[PDB]
C-alpha cells in the first residue's frame, strides 16, 4: 500500500491474506464476508497471460494476521481452501471486467477480537455511499512503493482512505473500457494528497463505514492499476455490489 | 454474521480507529 500507514490492532479484522503452498509465498489479499467464504479478485487466481491458473490445492490463506513477519499463535489462522469459484464472464481477455472469485474454506473458522466478517452492501447503502468525493478504506500487505529497491514489503498491515472519483475522470484517466461492474478511486493531481494500492494488495477488500448503522461495508475489491499511486492514473476496484447476484447463486447453491 | 462491519476492538468496544473520522467527514464536505 503507498502512503498506507500501519494498521491498529485488529483494525481490519476481515483482512485475509492468499498464500501459495509451494513456494511459501504471497500471492493476494482478500477478505472475511462468513464464516467459511473469502472474497477475492480472479486475476488473483486465473490470468492465462501470466500462466496462472490456480487450484485449491495450490493455495492456502491466513487470516487474523498483524504482523506479517513474526507468527502469532492463537490470534491469526491458517486455512484450506475446499473450491474456488471464478465468475463465469470474468473477462481477463480485454479489462479485468467482473474482476472477483470466492473461496470456500475447507472448515469453518471461528470469530475472535481479531478475526469478524465485513458485511456486504445492499442497494441502499451502494447508491448512496459510492459517490464521488466520499472515501473508502483499502488494506493490504503490499509493496509500499511502485519499484522496490535493496531496502518494500511491510511488516505491518497498511491501510490507505482513498476518495472516489467520478467515472469519467476514470475513464479519461486509462485506456482500458471501464464498465459498470468496475469503479475507481485516489486523490487527484492538484489535491496535494497521495495514496494507491499496490503489487500484492489485489483482491483486497475496499471498504466504507456506513453513517446509517456505523458498520464497514465492502464496496470494492482491488482490482488493477497503472503502477502504483501514479499521477493522472487512479486504482480500480471491482464494484462488489453489482456483482452480490453471483455471491448469492454460489454460497446460496454451494452452502 | 449478523455482527459484520462491528470490529469487537473498536464498533463493539464503542471505539474509533485513528483515521475513520476522515470516512465520515468526507459525507459532509471536508
Ligand atoms: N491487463 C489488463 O489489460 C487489465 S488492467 C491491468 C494492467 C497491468 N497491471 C499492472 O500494471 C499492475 C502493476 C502493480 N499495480 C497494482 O497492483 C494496483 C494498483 C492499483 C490498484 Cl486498485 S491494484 N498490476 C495489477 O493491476 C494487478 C494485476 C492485473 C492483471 C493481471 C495480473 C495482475
Ligand atoms: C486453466 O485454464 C485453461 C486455459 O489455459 C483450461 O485448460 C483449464 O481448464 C484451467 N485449468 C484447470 C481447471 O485445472
Amino acid at each position: 500500500i503507498v502512503e498506507g500507514s500501519d494498521a491498529e490492532i485488529g483494525m481490519s479484522p476481515w483482512q485475509v491474506m492468499l498464500f501459495r503452498k509451494s513456494p511459501q509465498e504471497l500471492l493476494c489479499g482478500a477478505s472475511l464476508i462468513s464464516d467459511r467464504w473469502v472474497l477475492t479478485a480472479a486475476h488473483c487466481l486465473l490470468y492465462p497471460p501470466w500462466d496462472k491458473n490456480f487450484t485449491e490445492n495450490d493455495l492456502l490463506v491466513r487470516i487474523g494476521k498483524h504482523s506479517r513477519t513474526r507468527y502469532e499463535r492463537n490470534i491469526e489462522k491458517i486455512s484450506m481452501l475446499e473450491k474456488i469459484y471464478i465468475h463465469p464472464r470474468y473477462n481477463w481477455r480485454e479489462n479485468l471486467d467482473r474482476d472477483i472469485a470466492l473461496m470456500k474454506l475447507k472448515k469453518p473458522v471461528a470469530f475472535s477480537d481479531y478475526i469478524h466478517p465485513v458485511c456486504l452492501p445492499d442497494r441502499e447503502t451502494a447508491a448512496s455511499l459510492l459517490q464521488a468525493g466520499y472515501k473508502g478504506r483499502v488494506t493490504g500487505w503490499g509493496n509500499l512503493k511502485e519499484t522496490w529497491t535493496a531496502n518494500g514489503q511491510p511488516s505491518v498491515l497498511q491501510v490507505v482512505n482513498l476518495p472516489i472519483v467520478e467515472r469519467p475522470v476514470c475513464k479519461d484517466s486509462t485506456r482500458i473500457r471501464i464498465t459498470d461492474n468496475m469503479f475507481c478511486a485516489g486523490y487527484k493531481p492538484d489535491e496535494g494528497k497521495r495514496g494507491d494500492a499496490c503489487e500484492g494488495d489485489s483482491g483486497g477488500p475496499f471498504v466504507m463505514k456506513s453513517p446509517f448503522n456505523n458498520r464497514w461495508y465492502q464496496m470494492g475489491i482491488v482490482s488493477w492499476g497503472e503502477g502504483c499511486d501514479r499521477d493522472g492514473k487512479y486504482g480500480f476496484y471491482t464494484h462488489v455490489f453489482r456483482l452480490k447476484k453471483w455471491i448469492q447463486k454460489v454460497i446460496d447453491q454451494f452452502g | 454474521e449478523a455482527d459484520c462491519g462491528l470490529r469487537p476492538l473498536f464498533e463493539k468496544k464503542s471505539l474509533e480507529d485513528k483515521t475513520e473520522r476522515e470516512l465520515l467527514e468526507s459525507y459532509i464536505d471536508g
